[PDB]
């Protein structure tokens, strides 16, 4: 992991210096109250959803759910069998009855 | 001793996001921030205790759960507000 | 006609072929064994830790010349 | 030594973290964190699954819903302050110098890693990631990650309910 | 510890680092070649000799053009998108399955996950930094889309780990021995296409980042430079996803010239499909990925569930 | 933990010839080695296990390193050549020892095995 | 362990989630305090069983083993600031990389 | 509060949850089970007719996540220091983890939140407040032997919950004032037993259910709002206050009964200072409930003229009135009981 | 019908729930086959894994020929 450190950091290092040298070899014009003006189209210029918030809600619920069916492909071969299958399929059976119900619902 | 050397950051950054989560110069955005940030060095303390036993790592994703589940429920008790106090109540300083 | 996409893609395969092959003769190069040693399971972690106790260079080997005559 | 880096990191993100006061810029204080908590917590173990588990949930999984939040919530840019760059990064270089000077023996966690252990142990060479995860999947604290994915069912329930859609 | 194991890895990673940006240059000549021969007309030609070194044309241009800015006053948070982006693109490829050793990555799978879920993070600080309210919607709409197909991505993926019994890659070769995974798992195979497609921005899942119902959906204000570094990072998404592709379902050959021969055949498809579908739109996009995909997931990862403890009786 | 009390063992009782072969050596000739050895590696492992105490059964641990000595002696008289074929194929063939990689010199190494 | 005030069916659960019992260095040092938690009960248990409460507290805890190791280190930290040991003798002879 | 199926399932999972943290074994699964109350709690205390029940809402997740955290950090520093989850010698860590239980009970040093929270809610989620939800916190508070925290909660409590509620003409933080002055008894019979505090809880529960279910079926919410109550005979508004001296701690009535057995224990374990200390800042109690009972034991009012029928419920208003007998003819069922011994 | 409405509108998720049935089906199939042979008892343990004759799983061991 100590390598993957040292990978990273260079990684950042280069996108910052090759980014540094982009920003040297741009060509410097005259600044502008117009060029620096966010692009609306043509002529110049949101509140909160709802409905996306519960998109990532339904998704962080999703992902902490997936981060349980994560661990047992290594378990599987190191635990009970009858207890590991009741466990995975009553876990994915209760996902689909309550993905269908919230669909019918 | 061992307190001292071991285990003491996790407390002083958990003493400093306490207060950082209770000042009256920050807002509830702020307040909810800093409450994941102690939940991080909950995690990080909690891990620190779980490790001295070998194979009871797995209580980890448990507390997590709990938590993320803590920090979803404040930010649907905040944005709940918006139809309500309006999009300002993010500014407000005092409750 | 339609051959011309060949100059495009071609030099793709060529490219991705490079991060392995070079390192498969520059493994051949500096250490002398093709294949860095796996760390995966923790034998092979033990197993390479005892070679590089025994020699400075864990893929020097040890073969039955160390053994002394008896 | 690395270890006293990720330290030294989180100290001062986290002093960085009490002096801002722009919620995104907090957001971003607290993304750049949890990867340094991953790290650390992945010092003391036996292997990374629990960082990438704190990972996936924490910061790719819940803590884009505080981005959004405090995205939508300030109209403004940041105010970047040479000042407090020029701060962090003296305390930054001193908490470094400090952990040059410091034996790294003595400051080390007592916490095994896989290789800490014994050679002789023979728990330690079946299977990366496989006992400690072992109880989530038998008896009788299977009861337990039920009773979690019931929960997160539940909480979703109560999300619902709050926000009143 | 053996100081020539570090030095080899890290001369590896800067060659894969390298390799994989000429490759990301060469890959948008083939897609700007190809994708016009989806259609009657011919590819880029008549600079240099036969359109070749039209990949440095615009890297020339692009790094000389007058790096604008969104507003004036403010715009270091304009800057760190383009920069993890890129930095996100070329710290994938460290998972790749090496047979030689670069990183004896033993939890690969989840890696790959950690990179995907921050892509949702330099695209959502792409959208915000931006100051429009076009760079705000397109920033929230590929937020949306990459986190409503993360969850069915993590299924899937979590679905084929089950063949192989663990979340090392280089397992993935020893299972392909004797066939390739494109026959047993075909509908995998297009849902994993669905899948690489909707992560990365193409065509099929275009709404996030198109040129009809936005102008630009987070490259609207990015020009001169991040726009450079923005498209090579998603160049180098579809080229992870096409190893990736290769790696799983095709087997995974590392050594043999006929793995690289199927990635290159594989981006081929990718700038197939860029040519071929129309785009989706929010409420279907919705529709497939929480209730066809995720049933679909959730359905065939039962399906291992039963066939992995039926192989595990008979073994 | 250690004090003055707990008896530790003499270095001169310590003194043993060890085994110094590589991994290659190892793995290689192993499925011989273990059919050769398996009256002391069996009876060493049950001390361990049973007593788990390290000055106890120290005998045995010699039995065992003299026992492996003794085999792989006994290959160094005869079949040499080919085991050292045998582990270089074994260790050149890919990053972790696996047997599956080249089978042609593991066949001429029981080859040698069967007629000597 | 605490004793919970109440003995439901929702204790059954909760009450093995964390516990030694599963391999560990001394958790057959932790069944010989629990079993006399089971003898004495947990107010008696505290002072007629105080000798293997901390055998497992020094066990899984590692409090005087630690202590003494930086007893050790500070102690040779301030021989060397003392001038009584200095240059390449400062530290001993280093373990096998295997010994351990 | 029964519109929807949907809070019938978050009562009876915040039961669950209360039932996980009262039977926990360890300092973390109660932990757990007190996060399951909490996400249980959460979505009833909150409504969209009522616009202060959205942000006491919020104060009650900001106090009890800030009350939860301590708890947990302070759960791992006594697991750190000493690894089973008792402790031989008390320390600092148990006035840690006492404090963070404090702040989730609403002892008087952290009960500020309480009346706060209070001002804007309905009169059934106070039921669950003031009864259910001083389960989970107090049931933990009795495995800490820590003698000095508990005496300053319980005169803190006895003398803050009682002078604090004589301002409050509003009729639920008034309430709240009183449930803060019942707390410091229960605390107080904490430290001598662990069945005298279920009496004083249990009798203390009913209690509540049937005083605030006056308040909840006639949607009675002010001091004033009680004088214009219109009942048809002027003797049953009389008799049905008469819970007030009941609650208060009056010899004829119930409610005399739990505060009795805590006397009893208390001067038996030699502790007569303390109790001396609550009763004479039990009176101010009895002072407000009889600041309501201005309202029905006089026999004649100036009423409001407008309204001449009274309108109630059939169920609630036939279980209210099985409790109201309870209440004030209940020491005749003392022979009939066994568990005060 | 009922099957053949889901069959026109969602054919996918029937098809889905199909393989699920078969899977859930197969996976008795297995638990059954696992446990009406000794399947506690594995051929091939893990570690170095040692009996004395007088332990009572020493005569629990397999003799089976490798497959
Ligand atoms: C030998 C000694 C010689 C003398 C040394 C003197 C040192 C002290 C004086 C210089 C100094 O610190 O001035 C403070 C002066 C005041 O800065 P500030 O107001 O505190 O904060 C910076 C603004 O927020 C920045 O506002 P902005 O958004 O307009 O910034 C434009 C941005 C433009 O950035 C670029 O052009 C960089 C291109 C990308 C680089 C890679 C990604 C980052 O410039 C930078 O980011 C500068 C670096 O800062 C600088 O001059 C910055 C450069 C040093
Ligand atoms: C900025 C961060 C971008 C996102 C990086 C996600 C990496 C995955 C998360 C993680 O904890 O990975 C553990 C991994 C370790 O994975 P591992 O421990 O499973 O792999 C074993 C290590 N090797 C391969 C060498 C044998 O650590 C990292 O990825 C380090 C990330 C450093 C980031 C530096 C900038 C900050
Ligand atoms: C190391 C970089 C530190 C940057 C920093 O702290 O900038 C200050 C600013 C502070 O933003 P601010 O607007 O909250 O400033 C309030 C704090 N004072 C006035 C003291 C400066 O932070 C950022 O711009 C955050 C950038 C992303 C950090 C990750
Ligand atoms: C430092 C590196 C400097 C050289 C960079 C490469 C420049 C190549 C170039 O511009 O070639 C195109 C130009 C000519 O191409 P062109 O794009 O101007 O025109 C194409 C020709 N028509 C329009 C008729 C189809 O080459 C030259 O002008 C001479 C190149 C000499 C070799 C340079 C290095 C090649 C590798
Ligand atoms: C794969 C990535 C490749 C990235 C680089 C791609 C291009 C590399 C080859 C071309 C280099 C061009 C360098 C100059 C770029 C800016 C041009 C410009 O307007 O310069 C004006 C500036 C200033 O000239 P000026 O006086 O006209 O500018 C005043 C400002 N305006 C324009 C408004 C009137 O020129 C220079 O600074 C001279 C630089 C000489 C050295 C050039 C670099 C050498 C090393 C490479
Ligand atoms: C070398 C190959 C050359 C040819 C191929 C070249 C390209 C490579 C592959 C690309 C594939 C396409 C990628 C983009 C796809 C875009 C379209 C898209 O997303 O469509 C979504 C659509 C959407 O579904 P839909 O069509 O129902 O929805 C639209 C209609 N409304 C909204 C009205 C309901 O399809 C699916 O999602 C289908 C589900 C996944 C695939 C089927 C898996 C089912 C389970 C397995 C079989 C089960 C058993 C069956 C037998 C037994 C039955 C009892």
């Amino acid at each position: 992991m100590f390598s993957i450190i040292f990978i990273a950091l260079l990684i950042l290092l280069i996108t910052t210096i090759v980014m540094f040298l982009a920003s040297i070899l741009s060509k410097k014009a005259l600044i502008d109250r117009e060029k620096s003006s966010p692009f609306e189209c043509g002529f110049d210029p949101l509140p909160f959803s709802l409905r996306f918030f519960l998109i990532t809600i339904i998704f962080l619920i999703f992902d902490v759910e997936i981060a349980l069916i994560l661990p047992m492909i290594i378990i599987m071969k190191y635990s009970n069998i009858m207890i590991w299958t009741i466990t995975s399929i009553i876990f994915i059976l209760i996902l689909l009855i309550g993905l269908y119900h919230e669909w019918n619902q | 001793m061992i307190m001292i050397l071991y285990w003491s950051l996790p407390m002083i950054l958990f003493i400093l996001g306490l207060f950082c989560f209770v000042s009256n110069r920050k807002h509830l955005l702020s307040m909810l921030l800093s409450l994941e940030f102690i939940v991080l060095m909950l995690f990080f303390m909690l891990f620190i205790y779980l490790n001295m036993l070998n194979y009871e790592s797995y209580f980890s994703m448990m507390f997590l759960t709990f938590s993320v589940c803590e920090g979803a429920l404040g930010l649907s008790i905040l944005v709940s507000m918006i139809r309500t106090h309006g999009n300002d109540y993010f500014q407000s300083f005092s409750i | 006609m339609w051959f011309e996409i060949l100059p495009g893609a071609v030099i793709i395969t060529t490219l991705l072929s490079v991060p392995i092959y070079a390192m498969y003769g520059l493994d051949k190069l500096m250490i002398g064994n093709a294949f860095r040693r796996n760390m995966d399971e923790r034998f092979s972690r033990v197993m390479y830790q005892r070679d590089f106790r025994l020699t400075d260079n864990p893929y020097k080997m040890n073969g039955l010349e160390q053994i002394p005559d008896e | 030594m690395i270890q006293l880096m990720l330290y030294s990191l989180i100290i001062t993100t986290s002093i960085i973290f009490l002096n801002m006061i722009h919620p995104l810029a907090l957001g971003l204080t607290l993304l750049i964190q949890t990867i340094f908590v991953c790290l650390l917590t992945g010092l003391m173990t036996k292997s990374f699954w629990y960082s990438y588990i704190l990972f996936l949930i924490f910061l790719g999984g819940m803590l884009v819903l505080f981005i959004y939040v405090t995205s939508l919530a300030s109209n403004e840019m940041f105010n970047l302050s040479m000042k407090l760059t020029l701060f962090s990064s003296l305390i930054l270089i001193f908490m470094l110098i400090l952990s040059f000077i410091m034996d790294k023996t003595s400051s080390s966690l007592f916490l095994m890693n896989n290789d800490m252990q014994s050679i002789i142990n023979m728990n330690s060479y079946f299977m990366e990631n496989s006992l400690s995860l072992n109880k989530l999947y038998n008896f009788p604290t299977n009861f337990i990650t039920i009773l979690l994915m019931n929960y997160l069912l539940i909480t979703l329930i109560v999300i619902v309910k709050i926000t009143k859609l | 510890m053996f100081y020539m194991e570090f030095i080899l890895s890290l001369i590896g990673s800067l060659l894969l680092i390298i390799c994989v940006l000429v490759s990301v240059a060469f890959l948008t000549l083939l897609e700007r070649k190809v994708l016009g021969y989806i259609q009657i007309r011919k590819g880029p030609n008549k600079v240099g000799l036969m359109g070749i070194p039209q990949p440095f044309c615009d890297a020339i241009k692009l790094f000389t053009k007058e790096q604008t800015y969104p507003l004036l006053s403010n715009y270091l948070s304009y800057y760190i998108s383009p920069i993890f982006s890129l930095f996100l693109s070329l710290f994938v490829w460290m998972c790749m399955p090496f047979f030689v050793k670069l990183y004896s990555f033993n939890l690969g799978g989840l890696f790959f996950l950690c990179c995907t879920s921050l892509g949702v993070y330099t695209v959502m600080v792409a959208g915000w930094s931006s100051n429009s309210n076009y760079a705000l919607l397109g920033g929230l709409r590929a937020v949306a889309q990459t986190i409503s197909y993360e969850v069915s991505l993590a299924l899937i993926l979590l679905s084929f780990i089950f063949l192989i019994g663990s979340y090392n890659m280089i397992y993935f070769f020893f299972y392909q021995v004797y066939m390739w995974f494109l026959i047993i798992l075909f509908p995998m195979a297009l849902v994993w296409v669905s899948i690489s497609l909707a992560e990365t921005n193409r065509t099929p899942f275009d709404f996030a980042e198109g040129e009809s119902e936005l102008v630009s959906g987070f490259n609207v204000e990015y020009s001169s430079g991040g726009f450079a570094l923005i498209f090579m990072a998603e160049y180098a998404s579809i080229l992870f996803m096409s190893m990736l592709f290769c790696v799983i379902f095709l087997g995974c050959d590392v050594f043999n010239l006929l793995f690289y021969m199927k990635l290159t055949f594989i981006s081929f498809v990718f700038i197939w499909v860029r040519g071929t579908l129309p785009r989706f739109r929010y409420d279907k996009l919705m529709y497939l990925a929480w209730k066809c995909f995720l049933s679909f997931s959730l359905n065939y990862l039962l399906f291992f569930i039963g066939f992995k403890i039926l192989l595990f009786s008979l073994l | 933990v250690i004090t003055n009390n707990t008896t530790l063992p003499e270095e001169s009782e310590l003194n043993v010839q060890e085994l110094n072969l590589s991994s290659a050596a190892l793995r290689a000739g192993a499925f011989h080695l273990g059919k050769q050895c398996e009256q002391a590696n069996n009876e060493f492992m049950l001390c361990r296990q049973e007593l788990d105490d390290p000055r106890a059964c120290l005998a045995e641990g010699k039995a065992v390193t003299s026992c492996a000595l003794d085999f792989f002696r006994k290959v160094k008289k005869t079949c040499h050549e080919e085991f050292t074929q045998y582990a270089t194929c074994l260790d050149k063939s890919s990053g972790t020892m696996a047997f599956s990689h080249c089978r042609k010199t593991q066949g001429v190494f029981d080859k040698c095995i069967k007629d000597n | 362990s605490l004793t919970p005030f109440l003995r439901l069916p929702l204790t059954d659960l909760t009450g093995c989630l964390i516990n030694h019992q599963t391999y560990d260095k001394c958790g057959k040092f932790e069944m010989k305090m629990m079993e006399c938690f089971e003898a004495y009960g947990l107010e008696r248990g505290k002072r007629e069983c105080a000798d293997l409460i901390s055998d497992f507290q020094e066990c899984v805890g590692m409090q005087k083993q630690l202590m003494r190791f930086h007893a050790m280190r500070n102690e040779r930290y301030k021989q060397w600031l003392k001038g009584e040991r200095k240059g390449q003798e400062f530290f001993a002879d280093p373990p096998r990389v295997d010994a351990y | 509060m029964f519109n929807n199926s949907s809070k019938i399932l978050f009562i009876t999972i915040m039961i669950i949850g209360t039932l996980i943290t009262v039977t926990s074994n360890s300092w973390l699964g109660a932990w757990m089970g007190l996060e399951i109350n909490l996400l249980s709690f959460i979505p009833l205390l909150s409504d969209n007719n009522n616009l202060m029940s959205t942000e006491a809402s919020l104060k009650y997740f900001l106090t009890q996540v800030l009350a939860s955290t301590v708890l947990l950090f302070s759960s791992i520093l006594l697991m750190l220091k000493n690894n089973m989850n008792n402790e031989i010698n008390e320390s600092f860590t148990s006035m840690i983890i006492m404090s963070a239980l404090l702040l989730k009970s609403g002892a008087a040093p952290f009960h500020f939140w309480f009346p706060n929270m209070m001002e804007g809610l309905t009169w059934m989620n106070a039921l669950m407040l003031m009864t259910w939800q001083k389960i989970a916190p107090l049931m933990l508070i009795s495995y800490l032997n820590i003698k000095y925290l508990l005496l300053i909660s319980v005169i803190l409590s006895v003398i803050i919950g009682a002078i604090g509620g004589l301002n409050q003409t509003s009729l639920r933080k008034l309430m709240a004032f009183s449930s803060i002055n019942h707390l410091g008894w229960m605390l107080s019979s904490l430290m001598i037993s662990e069945s005298i505090w279920l009496i004083y809880f249990f009798f203390y529960s009913f209690l509540s259910f049937v005083l605030t279910f006056m308040f909840n079926i006639f949607k009675l919410f002010h001091l004033n709002q009680l004088f214009s109550w219109f009942v048809n005979s002027k003797i049953l508004k009389f008799t049905l206050f008469m819970n007030f001296l009941s609650l208060g701690g009056l010899p004829p009535f119930l409610g005399f009964l739990p505060k009795w057995l805590v006397i009893q224990q208390l001067t038996l374990c030699n502790q007569y200072f303390m109790l001396t200390l609550m009763m004479m800042s039990t009176l101010i109690t009895l002072f407000f409930y009889l600041r309501i009972c201005y309202s029905a034991f006089m026999m004649n009012y100036f009423e409001n003229n407008w309204i001449m029928k009274m309108n109630m419920n059939s169920i609630n208003y036939n279980m209210y009135m099985i409790m109201t007998f309870f209440s004030i003819f209940g020491l005749f069922l003392i022979s009939l009981f066994y568990f005060m011994f | 019908s009922l099957l053949k409405r889901a069959w026109n509108e969602i054919p996918d998720i029937v098809g889905g729930s199909a393989l699920a049935l078969a899977g859930i089906v197969m996976a008795t199939i297995g638990v059954a086959n696992y446990y009406a042979k000794d399947g506690d008892n594995r051929r091939y343990k893990l570690g170095y894994v040692v009996y004395r004759h007088d332990d009572p799983r020493a005569l629990k061991v397999r003799n089976d020929e490798d497959d």
